[PDB]
Protein backbone atom coordinates (compact mmCIF):
# COMPACT_ATOMS: atom_id res chain seq x y z
CA UNK A 1 0.00 0.00 0.00
CA UNK A 2 1.32 3.25 -1.18
CA UNK A 3 0.04 6.51 -3.09
CA UNK A 4 1.84 7.68 -6.24
CA UNK A 5 2.88 11.20 -6.91
CA UNK A 6 2.32 12.80 -10.50
CA UNK A 7 3.75 15.48 -12.22
CA UNK A 8 2.05 18.59 -12.99
CA UNK A 9 3.54 18.75 -16.59
CA UNK A 10 2.27 16.45 -19.25
CA UNK A 11 4.79 18.37 -22.03
CA UNK A 12 7.44 15.57 -20.77
CA UNK A 13 5.08 13.08 -22.52
CA UNK A 14 3.74 15.44 -25.16
CA UNK A 15 7.02 15.92 -26.07
CA UNK A 16 7.71 11.97 -25.79
CA UNK A 17 5.03 11.52 -28.77
CA UNK A 18 6.05 14.72 -30.74
CA UNK A 19 9.99 13.39 -31.00
CA UNK A 20 8.77 9.58 -31.22
CA UNK A 21 6.66 10.24 -34.12
CA UNK A 22 9.64 12.41 -35.94
CA UNK A 23 11.08 9.36 -34.99
CA UNK A 24 9.57 7.26 -36.46
CA UNK A 25 8.88 9.25 -39.53
CA UNK A 26 12.43 10.26 -40.35
CA UNK A 27 14.54 7.00 -39.17
CA UNK A 28 11.61 5.23 -41.51
CA UNK A 29 12.08 7.25 -44.32
CA UNK A 30 15.70 7.90 -44.30
CA UNK A 31 16.57 4.08 -43.57
CA UNK A 32 13.86 3.50 -47.52
CA UNK A 33 16.46 5.72 -48.68
CA UNK A 34 19.36 4.26 -47.52
CA UNK A 35 17.59 0.72 -48.73
CA UNK A 36 16.47 2.40 -52.26
CA UNK A 37 20.59 3.74 -52.26
CA UNK A 38 22.32 0.32 -51.96
CA UNK A 39 19.83 -0.89 -54.60
CA UNK A 40 20.93 1.66 -57.03
CA UNK A 41 24.41 1.05 -56.30
CA UNK A 42 24.05 -2.34 -56.76
CA UNK A 43 21.87 -1.84 -59.78
CA UNK A 44 24.45 0.75 -61.71
CA UNK A 45 27.11 -1.46 -61.55
CA UNK A 46 26.02 -3.44 -63.89
CA UNK A 47 26.29 0.21 -66.04
CA UNK A 48 29.62 0.23 -64.61
CA UNK A 49 30.65 -3.14 -66.20
CA UNK A 50 29.81 -2.07 -69.32
CA UNK A 51 31.10 1.11 -69.15
CA UNK A 52 34.25 -0.09 -68.08
CA UNK A 53 34.00 -2.35 -71.15
CA UNK A 54 33.86 0.35 -73.29
CA UNK A 55 35.96 2.71 -72.19
CA UNK A 56 38.32 1.48 -69.39
CA UNK A 57 40.32 4.17 -69.34
CA UNK A 58 37.60 6.93 -68.14
CA UNK A 59 35.95 4.66 -65.42
CA UNK A 60 39.38 3.48 -64.13
CA UNK A 61 40.48 6.95 -63.37
CA UNK A 62 36.89 8.28 -61.65
CA UNK A 63 36.78 4.56 -59.62
CA UNK A 64 40.24 4.39 -58.16
CA UNK A 65 40.17 8.45 -57.76
CA UNK A 66 43.31 9.57 -60.32
CA UNK A 67 43.73 9.42 -63.57
CA UNK A 68 45.57 6.01 -64.94
CA UNK A 69 45.72 4.10 -67.89
CA UNK A 70 43.87 0.72 -67.52
CA UNK A 71 42.76 -2.57 -69.48
CA UNK A 72 41.07 -5.21 -68.83
CA UNK A 73 42.33 -8.63 -68.04
CA UNK A 74 39.31 -10.57 -68.13
CA UNK A 75 37.62 -10.03 -65.75
CA UNK A 76 39.68 -7.04 -63.44
CA UNK A 77 41.23 -4.04 -64.67
CA UNK A 78 44.84 -3.16 -65.25
CA UNK A 79 45.84 0.04 -64.04
CA UNK A 80 49.06 2.43 -64.42
CA UNK A 81 49.24 5.77 -63.11
CA UNK A 82 49.72 8.43 -66.21
CA UNK A 83 52.27 11.02 -65.30
CA UNK A 84 50.77 14.69 -65.41
CA UNK A 85 52.51 17.20 -67.97
CA UNK A 86 52.04 21.15 -67.62
CA UNK A 87 49.73 22.97 -69.62
CA UNK A 88 52.12 24.94 -71.31
CA UNK A 89 54.30 22.17 -72.43
CA UNK A 90 51.34 21.45 -75.29
CA UNK A 91 51.99 22.46 -78.80
CA UNK A 92 49.16 21.53 -81.19
CA UNK A 93 50.03 20.90 -84.91
CA UNK A 94 48.10 23.04 -87.18
CA UNK A 95 46.81 20.65 -89.35
CA UNK B 1 52.42 -12.19 -76.20
CA UNK B 2 52.61 -11.84 -72.86
CA UNK B 3 48.99 -12.81 -72.60
CA UNK B 4 48.16 -12.27 -68.91
CA UNK B 5 44.03 -12.83 -67.96
CA UNK B 6 42.13 -12.96 -64.90
CA UNK B 7 38.60 -14.82 -65.73
CA UNK B 8 35.58 -15.29 -62.81
CA UNK B 9 35.42 -18.72 -61.97
CA UNK B 10 33.08 -19.49 -58.85
CA UNK B 11 33.75 -17.14 -56.15
CA UNK B 12 37.30 -16.35 -57.12
CA UNK B 13 39.33 -15.97 -59.90
CA UNK B 14 41.46 -18.85 -62.53
CA UNK B 15 44.47 -17.07 -63.53
CA UNK B 16 45.94 -17.29 -67.19
CA UNK B 17 49.47 -17.10 -68.54
CA UNK B 18 50.54 -17.12 -72.05
CA UNK B 19 46.97 -18.88 -72.74
CA UNK B 20 47.97 -21.55 -69.68
CA UNK B 21 46.65 -22.54 -66.40
CA UNK B 22 48.12 -20.81 -63.49
CA UNK B 23 46.35 -21.21 -60.78
CA UNK B 24 43.12 -19.86 -58.60
CA UNK B 25 43.03 -16.81 -56.88
CA UNK B 26 40.51 -15.61 -54.06
CA UNK B 27 38.46 -13.18 -54.61
CA UNK B 28 39.97 -10.52 -52.21
CA UNK B 29 43.67 -11.50 -53.32
CA UNK B 30 43.22 -8.78 -56.16
CA UNK B 31 42.69 -5.18 -55.28
CA UNK B 32 39.28 -3.62 -54.84
CA UNK B 33 37.86 -0.48 -56.47
CA UNK B 34 34.28 0.66 -55.41
CA UNK B 35 32.06 2.03 -57.84
CA UNK B 36 29.63 2.22 -55.17
CA UNK B 37 29.27 5.75 -53.69
CA UNK B 38 28.87 5.90 -49.89
CA UNK B 39 25.75 7.37 -48.05
CA UNK B 40 26.22 6.77 -44.37
CA UNK B 41 22.88 7.49 -43.08
CA UNK B 42 23.01 6.13 -39.22
CA UNK B 43 19.13 6.22 -37.56
CA UNK B 44 18.56 8.33 -35.43
CA UNK B 45 18.26 7.51 -32.02
CA UNK B 46 15.88 6.90 -29.63
CA UNK B 47 15.53 9.71 -27.12
CA UNK B 48 13.71 9.27 -23.69
CA UNK C 1 23.92 43.74 -7.79
CA UNK C 2 20.41 42.53 -9.03
CA UNK C 3 18.30 39.65 -9.06
CA UNK C 4 17.55 37.02 -11.87
CA UNK C 5 13.66 36.08 -12.49
CA UNK C 6 13.47 32.67 -13.70
CA UNK C 7 11.06 31.15 -16.42
CA UNK C 8 8.22 29.32 -15.00
CA UNK C 9 8.72 26.70 -18.48
CA UNK C 10 11.37 24.39 -19.37
CA UNK C 11 9.43 23.32 -22.94
CA UNK C 12 10.45 26.24 -24.30
CA UNK C 13 14.69 24.58 -23.74
CA UNK C 14 13.52 21.29 -24.11
CA UNK C 15 12.08 22.03 -27.58
CA UNK C 16 14.81 23.92 -28.42
CA UNK C 17 17.11 20.21 -27.41
CA UNK C 18 14.27 18.34 -29.53
CA UNK C 19 14.24 20.73 -32.30
CA UNK C 20 17.86 20.98 -32.72
CA UNK C 21 18.33 17.47 -31.93
CA UNK C 22 15.96 16.44 -35.20
CA UNK C 23 17.44 19.52 -37.12
CA UNK C 24 21.30 17.91 -36.39
CA UNK C 25 20.32 14.76 -37.44
CA UNK C 26 17.90 15.98 -40.69
CA UNK C 27 20.77 18.47 -41.71
CA UNK C 28 23.40 15.75 -41.40
CA UNK C 29 21.84 13.46 -43.55
CA UNK C 30 20.11 15.59 -45.86
CA UNK C 31 23.57 16.32 -46.05
CA UNK C 32 25.38 13.06 -46.57
CA UNK C 33 22.17 12.41 -49.10
CA UNK C 34 22.83 15.94 -51.50
CA UNK C 35 26.88 15.35 -51.05
CA UNK C 36 26.31 11.63 -52.47
CA UNK C 37 23.98 12.20 -54.83
CA UNK C 38 26.56 14.82 -56.43
CA UNK C 39 28.95 12.01 -56.21
CA UNK C 40 26.78 9.93 -58.04
CA UNK C 41 25.92 12.63 -60.53
CA UNK C 42 29.73 12.99 -61.67
CA UNK C 43 30.03 9.31 -61.24
CA UNK C 44 27.27 8.56 -63.37
CA UNK C 45 28.79 11.44 -66.08
CA UNK C 46 30.92 8.79 -67.40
Amino acid sequence: VERIKTTSSIEFARLQFTYNHIQRHVNDMLGRVAIAWCELQNHELTLWNEARKLNPNAIASVTVGRRVSARMLGDVMAVSTCVPVAADNVIVQNS
Amino acid sequence: VGHRRYFTFGGGYVYFEEYAYSHQLSRADITTVSTFIDLNITMLEDHE
